[PDB]
């Protein structure tokens, strides 16, 4: 639903870089560039940008009040 | 008091087909919610640790729990009388890791030999002389298994992969092949460890072990055999992937040749029934003749293609190694997935013609040709035709209907088998009779 | 609902030793050192450090039950050098070698840093 | 006297199952019949059903 | 390919050719013998038998 | 007409113009009987032996057989039937996100997952069914290997770590309905704190952990046997109120109060629960590889690559001959290869274009064995392994199955009315059946004693 | 034009067309 | 003094409402309403 | 929620991937499985050999 | 629009490399 | 009869990992260190989160489960603060932890974005990694919700839980030529070339070397962000020696006893 | 009664007291779903009011 | 009757859980949890002994 904090097989923080990654990917990058610009070498930690689903979106279209 | 440490219980899986369903099991108690038991165990049960259930009795008397100890207990039910062979028998990983054991081409150092002989219920406490002393101290695995074996036991088995023409011709006692296995005072001498010597069948060392030594003597030879070999399995490893699963780019030439043959031979076939020159074979009609050439040209085709893609196969590959441990697999089912997967039969025949006289829309009308009846000619690694895959998901539907109705109409069988004959026994003047104390035999089993 | 915690580990319970020694009787200059609350970390380099002394007849590790926070050392040397000296030895040689390993890395890094 | 199961409650476990339950069939034949004819997947089966979803207990 | 003891095999054989007669496992075959109504009710037909 | 399609969207261009245009056709299965159907169009017609050149018709694509369980399996022809329609019914017990508005719905056993990753290879069909959308799984890096011994027979080696860091971590719901109503003219219902003074039926648990409303309120600790709605009905008055069911030990989400179609007052309450995965629950891939995690190492001790990447899931290598799912193999290798890259791949079962060598090659151009094989270490002694082990990338599922809702226990617990005998059912505190086959065992094995004290002593003694 | 080659993903966009145009659940 | 207090459905409006009177919002007028949260002492453990 | 844009379905406290098609009753998701019997109006002609007709003309 | 335009790009240039296919793991059936 | 003198070599010192090699040294004492470096870390985390009003879309848990895996910046704190479990007092001191706050509500119209930048600490150098790159993503509020809480960190190790791991991910590799033949490679000539590899490339691998131990250990310790590599080393033998001096306390003390 | 463990290796845990003796007290937990059995003296009431009321 | 509650019972001090492969135990032991444990009994009778 949300990004995770850290890589479950690694263990680095790749919650602090999904912003930078839609950024990346939005302005001209294509996913096999953006990965290793924001420093993912291993192939572990580069699922949590691709397989990861992004519903929070969705969770927040039912604001609660006004 | 709670259930404590060492206490008697009846661990019982939920269907009881046999004697082998529910013995007697000492406790001991872990952190996790979740019942364990030794794999070897898990054949009388039939369980599979993919989500099942076994249930688990506990007695409220000493008269009791006496008695389970010393009728129902794992050790003492060991070997079975419907057909007088061991029942728990390393039909698991274990099986694989200590066949490649037991090869003549298996060295180990001082310290992976003082770790193995850590898991040793029954080490007499001294170091073994290594099989090669210089340039460096190296010990071998048949050796170190002769220390898992307990007692004197002496016993002859054949390898899987033995050939019949060895025993006939020279190199009878000694075999190149590290075959005809032969223990002499519990010491593994020759041969190659496989579920003829270690697996559920009549004469197997387990067998032999338990005939000449105790109950408890089997049951500390298991745990030994267990805890060493998969220990050493660390140190060794198994896997399997596509590596294991690719040829050598010449068995598919040959692979791809014999299918053109024996489909040039089926066309050529059916040109003959077109003609009428096809005579019909004594006792069966045109039809069935024609089916019955097909099938077996078909079957050939199979079997040429198995043979030549097993031929080709390496020592290092990882199916070739499980099938011949048998552990888990078998010849045929290398040939499915590289040679070629085969006939997809249903009802003992061909695929019939759904529509008018033709099985799918896509192939013509009088299509009698194998890709057109359900032969499958690609494998499970190049992929599959949709129709080939169509017919091979009716097959697959065929055998579950099968087991489904099997499932259904063994039990009520069961059932009145055991209403039939549930009060017969062997009285103490030495023979069998019923509740009206009718002789059926002076003397049981005659 | 029956997990055990995670201090479980590495922190002993009241009543529970942290190293116990059982003297063996199949063979003579022989014990078996019982761990409590550890794992292979602090048991191979121990069997490695043992098997580099030659006096040393026979030593290796294991773990009874991997649930189980607990590992058993058994240990034989020579008659004339009883296995206590020599797990002692063992442990004091490879905490110098620690040391002297941890003095070298800093300077090595000390010495990296503009150098 | 009349039949059973012609309306079930909708699984809502997962998506997969709620759109496999919205499209799903049931023969009126008696459960667990001993003949095995109904029950294998017939050749005029392509395209209309898929092959291989199905139960694999009685039904 | 499997094997199963020929003792077991005799004594099935015997019990169902013991009363001369070829007595059926069923229960047209095993109510018939002189056992006793508790023991025919358990199997089958039981308040016919009762 | 593809021109004018694929610029549908933006202008107004649908199906229904294609079905118009006379290019597409509704045939039904009994007149697909008399139509020479094609596969494909370009290989199917170009110039060969003549087989028939009469196709009257087309079929869109293959794969298009498929149901909608059977659609989300990558490569299914790869496999054997029986292990395509077991996952095919696995599929459906697959735990997730079921709905986007679950916060409001108050379904009874609803499971949510918290991290649903997307398939690392998703098949051109599913790209409708929804499923990238709301996915069922989590992609774990998978090798393939018998590590310790505790994944032999079909079960599989979580990692601690993983978990730890919410690994397959998922939560579960229960929600619960109860209302008053008017029983009779004396008899009335009515929602009240059950003192200890005035009430004479009562339970044996904690009143005050409630409101004075009587309903529970949200975010409160709760533990089997407890009680969640204050209801008491008068005769003084009788605690006919309702308690959590016996090993759940939730916390509540939140209240619900309103009126039924009667008038009266109806509430709500469900109480959730963070289910963390441990050993016994049941997992299973999208090939039929079900399994339950036997144990749990942390990091240190699972091995590990040339790099630090140790693996999430170790299933059994004996698994793969005998099932024949070469189809598993082939994702995970693709998966690999999608993740080096770093872009979803495909997974089409029929697509001419996908084989096992053309994927290996990719594979080679990235510093990794051509197969997939990698060289991993001993997580305890760290020495090398000799056999290559199989590690990469798969995506896994989990099933609700868990270990806490089936385990049970009994100890001479309540008893039925009719006959004297225990009750059934885990949520009924009852106990096992003891089935004739057990005693027609216990018969065989001899040992009358335990057969009676089984029938007699613990089922129902009575004079 | 006929399209030769070029097909797997023309093959696809009339799929998309049909299950935008008619939902899963349609006949019901 | 707690005249325990709600929230309602779709104004998410706090409203108070006592023992045996109607379930309904102060204003519009609406069936649904759900409960604020406990005044307790939730506390989690990070784990 | 006939042909209604997923902004109102959001407000409403639903989401548009709903498949819909599903009665309630009692808030519960029921759903009509769809029975499948034989085609009428179509002459079928049976050969039941268990009987004393060779064939049958069922209609 | 960027994986579009990356499926028809890859089309054409599969379409143009069109020298030789000679792989071992494919086939397709060929009746009469 | 005694200890070898091993040697160090740093081939790469940079502020999120370090490259070292460790030569004459046995494999054993290289992957204790290896699993102390991964599991036995002293290092501080979240461990207790007190929410007093969440009313974001998530659950209650998920937010003390995401906080607990937000790194904490401890090169001078860990080595001075105690184990809550040892300490003398009660509540959490700040002498044995270290106290944090977090009260966002979203009021504009535009969503927020709850960061890690909006946990306020009490202590200037225990903060999360945002001193010198975006920050970790808690939760994301809308109008009309809010998230206030304050929660506390304490030292703990890696073997307890995963938060407390430091180490992203540690390259542990020997003998790159596959000499001492560890692993046998069915086709050689299939497998790429090691990093470490001084192989040509003509040559598949090294030929067999009976008389051979294992040396030149190469590492390639990956900080998340919270301890330094070279820190996380200096630490992770600290903590191994003081592991051995107490087992060598404890064995005098038994055979003294006995 | 809400009460929080001061000593000992659950040091910090929230739970109410479920069962209590005169030497033990079986007190669950608030975040892990199990129940444990500290000593009593390990706890320390911190209650749960709402001062004002007006 | 017969078939429902004299040949077939429902017995008392039973259990029914998951299992799990465990090589590390004989095969005459098998790992029971906590809590099955904790909640069944076994009558002993009391001796000096
Ligand atoms: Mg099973
Ligand atoms: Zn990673
Ligand atoms: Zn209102
Ligand atoms: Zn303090």
């Amino acid at each position: 639903m949300i990004i995770p904090v850290r890589c479950f097989t690694c263990g680095k923080i790749v919650g602090n870089k999904w912003e930078a990654y839609l950024g990346l990917l939005q302005a001209e990058y294509t996913e096999g560039d953006a990965l290793d610009a924001l420093g993912l070498k291993r192939y572990c930690c580069r699922r949590m940008l691709l397989a990861h689903v992004d519903l929070i979106e969705k969770l927040l279209n039912y604001a609660p009040l006004e | 008091r709670h259930m404590c440490d060492g206490d008697i219980v009846i661990f019982n899986r939920q269907p009881t087909l046999h004697k082998m369903s529910m013995m007697g099991h000492r406790v001991r108690i872990l952190p996790w919610s979740t019942f364990r038991l030794n794999l070897s165990v898990t054949t009388p049960y039939n369980a599979d640790f993919d989500g099942d259930e076994m249930n688990l009795h506990l007695p409220q008397s000493l008269e009791t729990r006496a008695e389970i100890q010393e009728l129902a207990m794992v050790p003492r039910m060991i070997v079975t009388p419907q057909s007088n062979r061991p029942v728990m028998g390393i039909v698991q990983d274990t099986l694989t890791a200590v066949r490649k054991f037991t090869k003549r081409d298996v060295f180990l150092e001082r310290g992976e030999v003082m770790n193995l002989l850590m898991f040793l219920s029954t080490w007499d406490g001294k170091v073994p002389q290594p099989a090669i002393l210089k340039p460096r101290p190296l010990w071998t695995g048949k050796q170190i298994f002769s220390l898992i074996i307990p007692g004197h036991i002496n016993c002859i088995r054949t390898h899987s992969t033995h050939p019949d023409d060895e025993d006939s011709g020279p190199y009878k006692h000694i075999s190149p092949g590290d075959t005809k296995v032969v223990v002499e005072n519990g010491e593994l001498i020759m041969g190659i460890l496989c579920k003829k010597s270690l697996g559920t069948s009549a004469g197997s060392l387990v067998h032999i072990s338990y005939l000449e030594m105790g109950h408890d003597i089997t049951r500390l030879f298991y745990s030994n055999i267990q805890t060493v070999i998969n220990n050493w399995l660390l140190i060794e490893g198994h896997t399997i992937g596509i590596g294991d699963s690719i040829a050598d780019s010449k068995t598919y030439q040959d692979i791809q040749n014999t299918i053109k043959k024996a489909k040039q031979d089926v066309i050529e076939v059916i040109e003959k029934a077109h003609n009428n020159e096809l005579e019909p074979t004594p006792g069966n009609t045109l039809r069935q003749t024609f089916e019955n050439q097909v099938n077996r040209i078909l079957n050939d085709a199979r079997d040429k293609t198995g043979s030549s893609a097993q031929k080709s196969l390496s020592e290092y590959n990882n199916f070739k190694s499980m099938v011949v441990s048998g552990a888990k697999g078998s010849k045929i089912n290398i040939s499915q997935v590289i040679a070629v997967v085969g006939q997809q039969n249903v009802e003992g025949k061909r695929i019939p013609f759904g529509f008018k006289h033709r099985t799918l829309p896509h192939f013509i009308k009088d299509d009698y040709g194998p890709e057109s009846r359900g032969f499958v000619e690609n494998s499970y690694l190049a992929g599959l035709t949709p129709t080939e895959f169509f017919f091979h998901a009716m097959g697959g539907r065929e055998g579950l209907i099968d087991t489904a109705v099997k499932t259904a109409e063994t039990g009520y069988i069961q059932r009145r088998l055991i209403k039939s004959m549930e009060s017969v026994m062997v009285k103490y003047d030495a023979t069998v009779r019923n509740s009206i104390n009718q002789v059926v035999q002076l003397r049981y089993g005659e | 609902m029956n997990a055990p915690p995670a201090f479980e580990s590495f922190l002993l319970f009241e009543g529970e030793k942290k190293i116990t020694i059982n003297k063996d009787t199949k063979v003579p200059n022989a014990c078996l050192f019982t761990i409590n609350k550890e794992d292979h970390t602090l048991g191979n380099i121990i069997k490695s450090q043992l098997l580099k002394d030659p006096q040393v007849l026979f030593a290796g590790y294991k773990v009874p039950h991997p649930l189980e926070h607990k590992i058993i050392i058994r240990v034989q040397t020579t008659p004339d050098y009883s296995p206590q000296e020599a797990f002692t030895n063992a442990i004091t040689d490879l905490i110098s070698e620690l040391s002297l390993l941890e003095e070298r890395f800093r300077v090595a890094i000390k010495d990296k840093q503009e150098g | 006297q009349a039949r059973a199961g012609v309306s079930q409650v909708l699984n809502r476990l997962t998506f997969a199952s709620t759109l496999s339950h919205l499209r799903r069939l049931n023969s009126p034949i008696g459960r667990d019949g001993k003949l095995a004819k109904p029950r294998q997947l017939h050749n005029t089966l392509w395209g209309m059903v898929c092959p291989a979803e199905t139960p694999e207990g009685h039904a | 390919g499997s094997y199963v003891n020929y003792r077991h095999l005799a004594l099935l054989c015997d019990t169902m050719t013991c009363r001369g007669h070829l007595m059926a496992i069923t229960r047209h075959g095993v109510n018939r013998q002189d056992t006793g109504p508790l023991m025919k009710c358990s199997f089958e037909e039981t308040v016919d038998v009762l | 007409h593809i021109d004018q399609l694929k610029e549908r969207e933006y202008n107004n261009y649908s199906w229904q113009d294609l079905v118009a245009s006379g290019v597409v056709e509704y045939i039904d299965t009994l007149e697909e009987e008399t139509v020479m159907l094609a596969m494909t169009p370009d290989d199917l017609q170009e110039k060969e032996v003549a087989y028939c050149s009469t196709y009257t018709h087309c079929e869109i694509h293959p794969s298009m057989i498929l149901g909608v369980c059977a659609s989300i399996i990558p490569f299914p022809d790869h496999n054997q039937s029986p292990r395509n329609t077991y996952q095919s019914a696995m599929g459906k017990q697959a735990m997730g996100v079921y709905i986007t508005n679950f916060h409001v719905r108050m379904d009874t056993l609803a499971h949510v997952l918290y991290y649903p990753q997307k398939p690392l290879v998703t098949t051109r069909s599913m790209e409708y069914l929804r499923f990238r959308e709301l996915p069922a799984g989590i992609n774990s890096i998978v090798a393939i290997a018998s590590y310790t011994g505790y994944n032999q027979e079909d079960s599989v080696i979580m990692n601690r770590s993983a978990v730890d860091r919410g690994f397959f971590r998922s939560v579960f719901y229960r929600s619960y309905k109860e209302q008053e109503s008017k029983k009779g003219f004396d008899q009335e219902e009515v929602f009240e704190k059950p003192t200890r003074e005035t009430c004479q039926g009562m339970r044996h648990a904690i009143y005050d952990k409630l409101d004075d409303d009587g309903l529970i309120a949200p975010g409160v600790r709760v533990s089997g046997d407890d009680v969640i709605i204050g209801k008491t009905v008068t005769l003084t008055k009788r605690d006919c109120s309702t308690f959590l069911r016996t090993s759940e030990t939730g916390i509540v989400d939140q209240v619900m109060v309103t009126l039924n179609q009667e008038g009266y007052k109806f509430c709500k309450i469900r109480v959730r629960s963070v289910r963390i995965p441990q050993i016994g629950d049941k997992f299973a891939s999208r090939h039929g590889q079900k399994g339950t995690c036997g144990i749990q190492y942390r990091q240190e001790d699972m091995p590990f690559t040339c790099e630090g990447i140790t693996p999430d899931i170790i299933i059994n290598p004996h698994a793969i001959p005998s099932r024949m799912t070469i189809g598993h193999l082939i994702e995970c290798l693709q998966g690999k290869v999608s993740a080096n890259k770093g872009e979803i791949g495909d997974a089409t079962p029929f697509n001419d274009a996908v084989n096992v060598q053309k994927i290996s090659n990719l594979l080679s151009d990235y510093g990794y064995h051509l197969r997939g094989n990698e060289v991993l270490y001993n997580g305890f002694t760290g020495r090398k392994i000799t056999s290559q082990i199989f590690i990469g990338p798969t995506y896994y599922q989990r099933l609700k199955h868990m270990v806490d809702d089936k385990i049970h226990s009994r100890a001479r617990g309540p008893i039925q009315i009719l006959n004297r005998q225990p009750m059934e059912g885990r949520s009924r505190d009852g106990g096992l059946r003891f089935g004739e086959m057990e005693r027609d065992c216990q018969i065989a094995h001899g040992a009358a004693q335990f057969l009676r004290e089984r029938l007699f002593e613990a089922s129902d003694p009575y004079q | 034009e006929i399209t030769p080659d070029l097909w797997q993903e023309a093959c696809w966009i009339v799929i998309s067309s049909y299950f935008d145009e008619k939902g899963l659940v349609r006949q019901q | 003094q707690q005249p325990m207090i709600y929230i309602c459905g779709e104004c998410h409006t706090e409203n108070e409402i006592k023992s045996r009177d109607p379930i309904r919002c102060r204003e519009c007028g609406y069936r649904i309403m759900y409960k604020k949260r406990t005044k307790r002492l939730v506390v989690f453990d990070a784990r | 929620l006939n042909g209604l844009t997923d902004r109102d379905l959001c407000e409403l406290n639903e989401c548009p991937l709903d498949p819909g098609g599903y009665f309630i009753i009692n808030g519960s998701e029921k759903v009509l499985i769809a029975q499948e019997k034989m085609a009428t109006n179509t002459v079928y002609v049976f050969a039941k050999k268990d009987s004393k007709y060779a064939y049958t003309g069922e209609c | 629009e960027w994986n579009i335009v990356e499926s028809e790009k890859a089309l054409v240039a599969e379409s143009h490399n069109m020298k030789n296919q000679q792989m071992d793991p494919f086939t397709r059936r060929q009746c009469k | 009869p005694y200890a070898n003198q091993p040697t160090v070599r740093i081939t790469e010192l940079t502020d999120e990992n370090v490259k070292f090699i460790i030569e004459n040294t046995d494999l054993a004492v290289a992957n204790s260190i290896r699993r102390v470096f991964i599991a036995e870390v002293p290092i501080i985390a979240i461990d207790w989160v007190q929410i007093d009003a969440n009313s974001s879309v998530l659950h209650d848990e998920f937010i003390a489960h995401r906080l607990g895996l937000i790194p904490l910046t401890s090169d001078d704190i860990v080595d001075k603060l105690q184990y809550s479990r040892d300490c003398t007092c009660e509540e959490f001191c700040p002498e044995c932890s270290v106290e944090f706050t977090l009260d966002v509500r979203c009021n504009e119209d535009q969503t927020r974005h709850v960061t890690s930048r909006d946990l306020i600490s009490n202590s200037p150098r225990v903060i999360p990694v945002t001193s010198r790159q975006d920050d970790i993503l808690i939760v994301k509020l809308r109008k009309g919700q809010e998230l206030r809480l304050r929660a506390y960190a304490k030292k703990g190790f890696g073997k307890e839980h995963a938060k407390w791991n430091p180490t992203a991910g540690v390259a542990f590799e020997y003998d790159p030529d596959n000499a001492l033949r560890h692993t046998v490679y069915p086709k050689p000539e299939e497998w790429p070339k090691s990093e470490y590899s001084e192989l040509d490339e003509d040559e598949s691998q090294a030929p067999y070397d009976p008389n051979g131990k294992p040396e030149r250990f190469y590492y390639n310790v990956e900080s998340c962000g919270s301890l330094r590599p070279e820190t996380i080393v200096l630490s992770a033998l600290s903590g191994l020696k003081k592991k051995l001096s107490d087992l060598q306390t404890q064995l005098s003390h038994e055979i003294q006893s006995d | 009664q809400t009460v929080r463990i001061s000593q000992g290796p659950y040091k910090g845990y929230i739970g109410v007291v479920k069962d209590a003796t005169e030497s033990t007290a079986r007190v669950e937990l608030h975040s892990t779903c199990q129940t444990i059995s500290v000593d009593r003296q390990r706890l320390t009431t911190v209650g749960s009011r709402r001062p004002g009321g007006m | 009757r017969v078939r429902g509650n004299l040949m077939g019972k429902r017995v008392d001090f039973s259990a029914r859980t998951v299992i799990t492969p465990d090589p590390n135990l004989s095969i005459d032991q098998v790992g029971v949890p906590r809590s099955i444990a904790a909640n069944m009994t076994f009558a002993e009778i009391v001796t000096p002994f």
